[PDB]
């Protein structure tokens, strides 16, 4: 009864089933804060019904706890009225599960929503590893004031901006606001097929600009030259004239003045960078208020840019079967070699292999190479890939050029892991084979299984790792010690 | 035959968890009952000094050795059926 | 063509595709293999149960005075139908009767007569034409197991240290493994039963291998030389291949007994392995031995080495010697007598008693060890013996190869015949001891084989194989896909299989041999993958239990396209093996130069002439689920496995309706399903309404003659019957008054099913589009007009039961007169306490409710005081009435009420004048029936002479030579024992005079039935478990529209959360006005790999401004020129690229954007069924702490990770809130919630219970614990 | 995500070309320590310098300042391009030598024989079914005091040198072949780095 998973200790001692809790689905709440969250009506009045009971008992509706029971149960609009001001200033602390880190539990402040799905934050979604395709989160109420002044103080949402592993943000913006700040701030150049109005036009400030783009006189990816305050080389703020996007200047009108003047495209590295800097030189809540604009803005010219997924988009190139033909014959002369006596087996294998590989690669190029070019870099898929919202170069590669090759499907016992030497010629617009299908089945089932059973070991792991660190605590301020480690430049391969 | 009509409650994977509850409102429902029998009882002592000496003493004695006809009756003179329709 | 079907456009190019194998053959031709209602007497000679009585009979006693055999076994019709056995909550069994005859062998009683007799063995669970078996109202699978197939099993194993250590293990149909191994010694060695190890060469004498030169002359490696100066001189140097022994006789006088024993005992002269030398040469002279055994001088007996370190490590050189070794080391004991010694041995290894390797484990050790042992050897034999050594030393010497244990050949598949008949074995096994016991203590002749027999000990196995079994499973019926894959599951878990932990990653893997028999995308996506598979479309189970796929063969080059074979996995071997959408020209052959062959696990490209087989369908390496993506082929394999997934977690929809874009293979799933009631035969309709459907069936003449039942036939539609899931089942009639029907037609639609296909989901309006944010990571955003039209709007049934008892306290009674409730909540409630129909259950109100007697203690003297003033307010009753919880908001659509008639005196004469009325109506029915058989038989025969008619008795009922009239006829006095003999000269009349008589017997018998089963019901009652007088139920209906929250998901892998519900007029429009219904995130598309989606899409849209639905296989669907046709036909942008207007402003969008018809599902996965909230609630009586479970009212559990998280933040105060008053304060969290009612400050924690109870269980362990300050 | 990672590729096999050759990445001086050289033939047949020595380790540092730029370590049997004290310029090849098998380099010149060196005990001959060609590869044997063991000796039959052979690697030379120095005896094949794990 003491020992193991289910034992008293680590089911009953060091973890309990608790009160004043909740779960429920979550959705997307895009229009909250980084320190709100929507709370189904029932949920809340469940919750914080003895809070409920003290304010009907106050106003004299009642004078017993079981008649403030029935009003309540009875969903009385004297319920959501005392609701209203009693969620104010009573945050709930969000958790899903697994708890990797400290970030699993937020607290966030509620409020009363229609439905019976809890409204979370997306720029909290990274902290959770939380998607919206049907996970479920716990909602714990604190009670005491020293808790809820623990939850507003340490666990509030927009304070945990940076990951305590690293020290770079954590809450930053990603897919939709990463592409629509990266469509934003992406320049647009003139040509005569297609011309951008209000190109080359000088603006006294960003005033003008929003004077401009609002009467529809200069688009959004135009390239003009607005005088704003910069640094210059000794470090003070003047005023100068740079060349930049009208995408930019509508960025750059909430980005705080301390931070200088932002001209770079927008993707998920630099809008890291961007936040960490901005978190330098201000404080925690004019970051907080920027990146909740930042959401707001990537959202909506997303939204108003219609970005999609066409099979227009997927351009394989017309060059696939020209190369594939000559890998054919590369192959075919090798394997005429291998017949009559120069090459060995093995050397035939390593010289298949290196043939389709380079031809492969070519392949991959001249797809980065089309999709980049196409539409003037305005290719949906290509700003989803640039920008860092979502894919990479291996996906756009089995997109459009071919699946190259895989592994076989060799034991253990066997030495290695060979690979076949007929790569998979075809891709995911043209459609694989049966024979393509069933090799990929088996690399995808590999790899779902090391998922599904190789984070035992990871949590065996931290809980190890927890339990031998428990005890370290900052328990003075200085511990007199003439002592230390030299640290160096890390380089790897010079 | 029943020891082995009985199972356990090992059989129930985390059996702890979902098993074997309670709630406390039973408990206060039962004590307030309680106090409502007390009361009620208390009333009813309080009537008692109100009645004639001879029916207080039959009720008194009624609750301390209990309806019990025959050795009220030897212990007072009436008999069996007068002790009774006096209680 | 059939009335009221899609005629659907299909873009297929593959011809001459065979047609599928019945969906549920592994299910139901596995059934009735084992069983059946119907056979005739001559049929039932392989029919598996005969088998299975054959094995436990003769039973004969220890006295050998009687013996007890078996004639025949007979099966009676259920005693309730399908339906009715859902309904009561009762299992769908078959009664079973056996006839048996007890007779004696001992002439010295000849006082007891042999009696033949029939017996009720008792109820078998019996599958439903469906494929499932009924159990306590509920239907369950006999899942397929995956195991390790009988025969022999050569493997490898790496040691500690680095050296290979072999086996080769010997897989019985039933029993223990024999495991030989070498050891790190290079010595070999058997295992028994995993007892401890034993010598290989003493097991080679113990079985009858006396000497060192049988030893030697197994693998033939020593030479025999006479024993002489010259020779030994002539061979010296040469290694000696056996020990040289000295043998004398010892005489041993035992002092308890005083016999004298003869020990022989053996002196090692020369050890083997010894140099021959001239000094050697006068030991050997001396020792008076004849012949002397040598090396041969072949190299390759040093390949054999080993088997002369075994004899170095064999500490026995006789014959006795080793026998008497292995006594010792197995029984722990000396050897009583050389007998038994012997015995013990030929027992263990030689005896079908402790193991059986049946016909496929003979069969396959005759192949793997090429050898012809006669297939009546059931038990292993020596030469099995010698040459499972010698491929073991063949495999030492690296020249042989290791057994692959994921080969499809070495997985063998027990289906659902195989475990009912090994389970009825051991029912009957146990019946037999039984049997066996009671006739050795009886000994009056007053016994008989009824006496004799149990039925509790077979029915007892049975239930247990039915109720608790890993394999007897829930069924997945959530849709009737659900269904039909659980049904063709093939699980690697269970009894005799492997376990989660134990489960590596080659076992989950992909085999080569997969192809075609498992598929390799319908896998559980956690940690279940891999262990359970599912059966591919076009694989079959042979009779031996190993998975075949089929080819069509090809002879030089030419494919044969009129024949196709069924190949199993090891009949596939060393053939290369083509696709199935090859060119061929006009007279067959393959008109490609180089064709990619499937050569065991590789991909050679090789001419046509080296081609061997070719696969014959597309979707051949599918299943159904996987067999019904379109587009599959344009979609990842991860998003493939996790559609078929989900298409079978949806929900059935009040208005189904059917794909614009589907494979065609929808109308078959809803054929093979048997959910839908499917015609058996042509004929047109009578009578058609919502309840029934009835139609005259075309009966042939003959046919009319033989059977006793109208050609009318009624069928009653399923209306809204809950599932195990919770999900409906609600069937309409499609079928209008007069329509002619075929065989197999659908007449009824529903159950997710739309016109006889399989209809999951609805056909939306999507435009792939970033939309304010409410679509980010794989949310969705739909429009209001889904739950505006009923779209996604489905029924889910809860099915609620109260048991009313016999306690000690008295009998609990169902009454609406509930203590300390107002009338208001007993308002809806009729005299027994029930809710009635069509009333809205709310949260809390109450559904059954109840009275259990209250505990009345001694009736002490004031309590019987002031109940006799104040009165009996106080009755003694407690409420036990069943309450909605606070989620349940439902119409009550059905109630029921079963309960036991109570016997009384009066009742029982009541039941006495009731069953003889039931009687003689009963035989009034009875002798109708026989006036019709006896009119048909006499028109049938008329006019002829009789060849002989013989009974079960063997009496000749009607002589013969006499010509037919009506007077002895009916003068025969039974003709359901009517066996044997020919009625006339005629073959045809016999044939009909023998099909009369089954259909005869079939009616007797389910009229029988009916009188036994209103025997039944007049005397016991309701059929109701032991110790409870009524069951209540009720079913409540619960109509869940979509809303947020709500799972969806389409076919490719891609699913969502309804984040929000957008107005009409939000949502982005067209030019023509009309806005999208859905709105997905584009970004799922690339790095998800899912194209196939967007290729739906296009097509589908195309569809709806055609009015056409396209059939689109997978693998060999519609390709890109195909869509943009008919993209062009319908006025639709090509790809589906369209500029979109946003509905909240009116611009125009940037960019255009993916727009079409996508089919989309609802999951099962229910915001109404997630959300839980709890202030307070039930706590447990032993941690004191929360309980767990929305149903409980249960708390969410703050575990170890969460503290950590905690503990990181630095809350100590949250984390002793969490700690102590929240779950086990008891003190604390009562006065922390009168403190928040209060407004007072909080109170301060104190010790939580559960390390109370820490503490108790270590005092309880005698560990003195002591809290010190 | 150390085991996530492997979901998104899909079982592909990756492009991980192991770094056949070393090469300077700054401007300077490379000095070698514990360096030996013998002079062998390469494939083109011309004279070639090959380390013998595993604990070589060249320093290339800046001829301004002094301090170390930068520090490697050469591989065993590696071909060496620089000689020590050579003055170097960045993207020059220090050395190269073969990625996917390791090489045995014979330091004196002699006579090769074989030491407890049997075919079916302690080497199998691998051959091709089409080409015929034949590979010997030195397997486990039963008996761990069979050593095999290449002698190299002189013309008097003295055994100047002898080489302890691991399991798996291949014999390229034969019983009883002259050979010379800087000769590749045997080639262990090294594992050959697949797909990242
Ligand atoms: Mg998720």
């Amino acid at each position: 009864s003491l020992k193991g998973k289910q034992g008293r200790f680590r089911q009953n001692l060091l973890g309990k089933r608790v009160d004043y809790s909740a779960r429920s689905v979550i959705v997307v709440g895009p229009e909250m804060k980084l320190y709100e969250c929507g709370l189904p009506k029932d949920m809340a009045a469940e919750l914080y019904k003895p809070f409920i009971i003290r304010k009907l008992i106050e106003r004299g509706i009642v004078k017993t706890v079981k008649s403030a029971k029935k009003i309540i149960d009875k969903k009385e609009p004297v319920v959501w009225d005392i609701l209203e001001n009693v969620l104010k200033g009573h945050p709930v602390l969000l958790n899903r599960a697994p708890t990797l880190h400290r970030l699993g539990i937020q607290a966030f402040q509620p409020k009363l929503i229609e439905g019976k799905a809890i409204r979370l934050h997306p720029l909290a979604c990274t902290a959770f590893n939380a998607d919206f395709d049907g996970d479920q989160m716990a909602v714990h109420l604190p009670l005491g004031p020293e808790a809820i002044l623990e939850a507003q103080l340490l666990m509030l949402a927009s304070q945990n901006i940076l990951n305590p592993a690293n020290g770079s943000p954590i809450t930053v913006p990603s897919q939709d606001m990463v592409l629509g700040l990266y469509y934003m701030t992406k320049e647009k150049r003139s040509t005569p097929e297609e011309p951008v109005i209000g190109e080359g036009l000088t603006f006294y400030s960003s005033e003008e600009v929003e004077i401009a783009f609002n009467e529809r006189k200069v688009a959004l990816n135009a390239i003009i030259k607005v005088r704003t305050k910069d640094f210059n080389e000794a470090g003070e703020l003047v005023n100068k004239i740079i060349e930049t996007t009208v995408g930019r200047v509508l960025f750059n009108t909430v980005v705080p003045e301390q931070a200088g003047y932002i001209n770079t495209v927008l993707n998920k590295k630099s809008l890291r960078n961007i936040i960490g800097d901005i978190l330098a030189v201000t404080d925690v809540p004019t970051t907080a208020d920027f990146l909740d604009k930042i959401k707001t803005m990537g959202y909506e010219f997303a939204f108003k840019g219609g970005l999609s997924f066409s099979l227009g988009d997927i351009i394989i190139p017309k060059e696939k079967h020209e190369m594939i033909a000559e890998a054919n014959e590369q192959v075919d002369g090798i394997m005429m070699n291998y017949n009559m006596g120069l090459i060995t087996f093995n050397e035939r294998y390593n010289q298949v292999i290196d043939v389709w590989t380079s031809t492969n690669a070519m392949l991959t190029e001249l797809a980065m190479k089309r999709i980049r070019e196409d539409k003037q870099g305005f290719n949906s898929v290509y700003m989803m890939l640039d920008s860092g919202a979502r894919g990479s170069k291996e996906q756009i590669r089995q997109l459009t050029g071919m699946r190259g090759l895989m592994a076989k499907p060799k034991k253990s016992t066997a030495g290695g892991g060979e690979i076949i030497e007929n790569p998979i010629l075809s891709n995911f617009k043209e459609g694989l084979s049966i024979l393509e299908y069933f090799i990929s089945t088996h690399g995808a089932r590999k790899g779902l299984a090391d998922t599904a059973l190789k984070t035992a070991d990871a949590g065996y792991l931290t809980r190890r790792l927890v339990d031998v660190s428990q005890d370290v605590i900052i328990n003075t301020e200085d511990c007199g010690t003439l002592r230390g480690i030299e640290v160096e430049a890390l380089k790897k391969n010079e | 035959k029943f020891h082995k009509k009985v199972n356990s409650l090992e059989d129930y994977d985390n059996y702890q968890d979902y098993m074997v509850g309670y709630d406390p409102v039973n408990d206060s429902e039962n004590l307030d009952e309680q106090e409502s029998t007390q009361k009620s009882f208390d009333h009813i002592k309080s009537i008692l000094p109100l009645l004639n000496a001879d029916k207080r003493h039959l009720i008194e004695l009624c609750l301390k050795y209990g309806f019990q006809y025959k050795a009220i009756s030897k212990v007072m003179g009436k008999g069996i059926h007068e002790t009774s329709r006096e209680i | 063509m059939f009335t009221n079907t899609i005629e659907r456009v299909n873009f297929a190019s593959a011809k001459n595709i065979p047609e599928y194998p019945d969906f549920l053959d592994i299910q139901i031709k596995s059934f009735q293999d084992f069983f059946q209602l119907e056979t005739k007497s001559d049929e039932r000679g392989n029919e598996g149960l005969y088998n299975t009585f054959m094995e436990n009979f003769p039973i004969t006693d220890t006295r050998n005075q009687f013996v007890l055999e078996f004639l025949d076994y007979f099966i009676d019709p259920p005693r309730y139908s399908i339906q009715e056995c859902i309904e009561r909550g009762l299992t769908y069994s078959v009664p079973l009767k056996a006839r048996l005859k007890l007779y004696c062998t001992d002439p010295e009683h000849e006082d007891f007569e042999t009696i033949v007799q029939d017996v009720y063995l008792g109820t078998i669970p019996y599958m439903t034409p469906s494929g499932t078996f009924v159990i306590n109202g509920a239907e369950r699978v006999v899942v397929s197991q995956l195991h390790r197939s009988p025969g022999v099993f050569f493997g490898q194993s790496f040691h500690a240290n680095g050296t290979k250590l072999y086996s080769a293990r010997v897989i019985p149909f039933k029993g223990s493994w024999i495991e030989f191994a070498t050891d790190i010694n290079g010595v070999m060695y058997a295992y028994i039963d995993r007892k401890k190890k034993l010598p290989v060469t003493t097991l080679f004498r113990a079985i009858g291998f006396e000497r060192d030169k049988d030893i030697l002359e197994i693998f033939d490696l020593s030479e025999e030389v006479k024993v002489s100066k010259a020779g030994l001189k002539k061979v010296l140097g040469r290694k000696l291949a056996a020990r040289v022994l000295n043998t004398w006789h010892e005489d041993f006088v035992d002092e308890d007994t005083g016999e004298v024993v003869s020990i022989e005992r053996n002196e090692i002269i020369l050890d083997r392995d010894t140099i021959l030398e001239k000094e050697h040469i006068d030991e050997i002279i001396d020792a008076d031995v004849k012949t002397i055994l040598l090396h041969k001088e072949n190299n390759a007996q040093s390949d054999y080495a080993i088997i002369h370190n075994t004899l170095q490590k064999d500490p026995t050189n006789s014959e006795k010697e080793a026998v008497e070794h292995i006594y010792r080391q197995l029984r722990n004991a000396e050897p009583p007598d050389e007998e038994t010694a012997r015995g013990i041995i030929e027992k263990l290894f030689f005896s079908d008693q402790r193991y059986s390797l049946g016909e496929v484990g003979r069969y396959r050790m005759n192949k793997k060890l090429g050898l012809d042992i006669g297939m009546d050897k059931e038990v292993l034999t020596k030469e099995d013996i010698i040459t499972i050594i010698k491929y073991l030393i063949e495999l030492i010497n690296s020249k042989a190869e290791i057994d692959d244990i994921d080969h499809l050949s070495n997985r063998r598949v027990r289906t659902v015949g195989e475990q009912l008949s090994q389970q009825f074995g051991v029912g009957l096994a146990r019946m037999a001891r039984t049997i066996r016991e009671r006739m050795n203590v009886r000994d009056n002749e007053v016994f008989t084989p009824i006496d004799l027999i149990n039925a509790k000990t077979l029915s007892s196995v049975i239930n247990s194989f039915f109720g608790t079994n890993q394999l007897s499973q829930f069924m997945d019926q959530t849709n009737p896909l659900a269904e039909i894959t659980h049904k063709r599951r093939l699980s690697a878990l269970g009894p005799g299989g492997l376990s989660r932990e134990r489960a590596g990653f080659e076992v989950r893997d992909v085999h080569y041999t997969h192809y075609g028999r498992l598929c390799p995308i319908e896998t559980p996506e956690g940690p279940n993958i891999g262990l359970i598979s599912s059966l591919s479309v076009f694989a079959k189970v042979n009779s031996m239990g190993f998975l075949e796929t089929p080819y069509r063969k090809v002879v030089d080059g030419k494919v044969d396209v009129k024949e196709h074979i069924y190949l199993s996995a090891e009949e596939e071997e060393g053939m290369k093996i083509a696709q199935a959408n090859i060119p061929l020209k006009d007279d067959g052959t393959i008109d490609r130069e180089k064709v990619i062959a499937r050569d065991e696990g590789d991909f050679p490209v090789v001419d046509p002439v080296e081609i061997n087989y070719t696969d014959v369908a597309p979707n051949q390496i599918a299943s159904i689920s996987a067999s019904l993506i379109p587009f599959l082929e344009h979609d990842d394999a991860n998003r493939a496995l996790m559609g078929s997934n989900m298409m079978r977690q949806a929900v059935p929809l009040l208005r189904p309706e059917s794909p614009i874009v589907g494979t065609g293979l929808e109308r078959q799933v809803a054929t093979d399903s048997r959910v839908l009631i499917n015609a058996e035969g042509d004929g047109v309709v009578e009578y058609v309404d919502a309840q029934k459907i009835t139609i005259k069936y075309d009966r042939t003449e003959e046919e009319r003659l033989v059977s006793f039942e109208e050609d009318s036939k009624t069928y009653e539609l399923v209306k809204f019957r809950k599932t195990n899931q919770g999900t409906s089942i609600n069937l309409k009639p499609i079928v209008r008054k007069g329509d002619k029907v075929k065989k197999g037609q659908v007449l009824c639609e529903g159950y997710a099913t739309e016109k006889g296909e399989l209809a999951l989901g609805r056909n939306m309006k999507v435009a792939f589009m970033p939309w304010k944010g409410y679509n980010f990571e794989d949310a969705i955003v739909i429009s209001e007009k889904v739950v505006r039209e009923d779209i996604f709007t489905s029924v889910h049934i809860d099915e609620y039961a109260l048991e009313v008892r016999d306690t000690k306290l008295g009998a609990e009674e169902l009454t609406n007169d509930i203590p300390n409730v107002s009338e208001e909540a007993t308002r809806d409630l009729d005299e027994y306490g029930m809710i009635r129909i069509g009333a809205e259950v709310k949260p809390g109100d109450i559904l059954i409710g109840k009275i259990t007697p209250k505990g009345e203690s001694d009736p002490t003297p004031e309590e019987k005081l002031l109940r006799a003033i104040f009165g009996d307010k106080a009755g003694d009753v407690k409420d036990a009435s069943l309450k909605a919880s606070p989620s349940l908001r439902g119409v009550v659509i059905d109630k029921k009420l079963f309960s036991r008639s109570i016997k009384d005196k009066r009742k029982r004469s009541e039941d006495k004048e009731a069953i003889s009325r039931l009687e003689m109506d009963y035989e009034v029915k009875f002798q109708q029936l026989k006036d019709v058989l006896i009119e048909k038989l006499f028109g049938l025969v008329n006019g002829k002479t009789s060849q002989g008619v013989i009974n079960d008795l063997g009496e000749e009922v009607l002589p013969k030579g006499k010509k037919y009239t009506i007077k002895m006829l009916n003068a025969v006095d039974d003709f359901a024992h009517l066996v044997g003999g020919s009625w006339t000269t005629d073959e045809d009349t016999n044939a009909l005079v023998a099909d009369l008589l089954h259909n005869y017997k079939i009616k007797l018998n389910d009229i029988q039935g009916n009188l036994r089963r209103d025997k039944f019901t007049i005397s016991v009652g309701d059929e109701l478990p032991a110790g409870i007088m009524k069951l209540a139920k009720v079913y409540i209906a619960k109509k869940r529209k979509l809303k947020v929250g709500d799972k969806m998901a389409g076919r490719h892998g891609n699913k969502g959360i309804v984040a929000r519900i957008v107005r009409q007029e939000d949502m982005p429009f067209l030019e023509d006005g009309t806005p999208v219904d859905i709105v997905l995130n584009p970004l799922g598309v690339p790095s998800r790999m899912n194209i196939g989606q967007i290729y739906e899409t296009v097509l589908g849209w195309a569809g709806l401004k055609l009015g056409q639905k396209y059939g689109t296989p997978i693998f060999d669907g519609a390709t890109l020129d195909d869509i943009n046709e008919l993209t062009d036909k319908a006025g639709v942008p090509r790809f589906g690229h369209t500029y979109l207007y946003d509905g909240g402003t009116g611009q125009r969008f940037d960019q255009a954007a993916t727009v079409g018809v996508i089919y989309m599902l609802k999951l099962g996965h229910m915001v109404d069924d997630k959300m839980h909230a709890r202030s307070i609630g039930p706590y447990s009586l032993i941690t004191q702490q929360p309980l767990g479970g929305k149903a409980q009212f249960g708390g969410q559990r703050f575990g170890e990770m969460e503290v950590w998280a905690l503990e990181a933040y630095g809350a100590s105060a949250t984390l002793r809130e969490i700690l102590t008053v929240k779950s086990d304060d008891v003190i604390g969290r009562a006065k922390t919630y009168e403190s928040i009612v209060k407004g007072e400050t909080m109170p301060e924690p104190g010790l939580p219970e559960s390390f109370n109870v820490l503490m108790h269980e270590l005092k309880g362990l005698g560990l003195d614990i002591r809290l010190e300050e | 995500q150390l085991t996530l990672r492997t979901f998104h590729v899909g079982g592909i096999a990756g492009n991980i070309s192991e770094d056949s050759k070393l090469e300077a990445k700054f401007d300077g001086i490379a000095e070698i320590e514990d360096l030996r050289v013998v002079e062998g033939v390469d494939n083109g047949g011309g004279k070639s310098d090959i380390v013998i020595s595993r604990t070589s380790e060249i320093k290339i540092v800046d001829a301004k300042t002094g301090i170390t730029l930068s520090t490697n370590n050469i591989p065993y049997g590696s071909q060496l391009f620089v000689k020590n004290g050579e003055k170097i310029t960045k993207g020059t090849v220090i050395c190269q030598w073969d990625p996917y098998n390791g090489v045995i380099v014979s330091e004196f010149t002699g006579q090769i024989a074989y030491e407890n060196i049997e075919q079916g005990m302690t080497y199998q001959v691998e051959i091709d079914e089409q080409t015929g060609f034949q590979e010997k590869v030195i397997s486990e044997s039963r008996n761990k005091r069979l050593i095999p063991t290449l002698l190299i000796k002189d013309g008097k039959g003295e055994t100047i040198r002898s080489y302890n052979l691991p399991v798996g690697s291949h014999l390229m030379v034969d019983n009883g072949e002259k050979i010379k120095e800087g000769k590749i005896l045997v080639k262990i094949p090294r594992k050959s780095a697949k797909a990242g794990d």
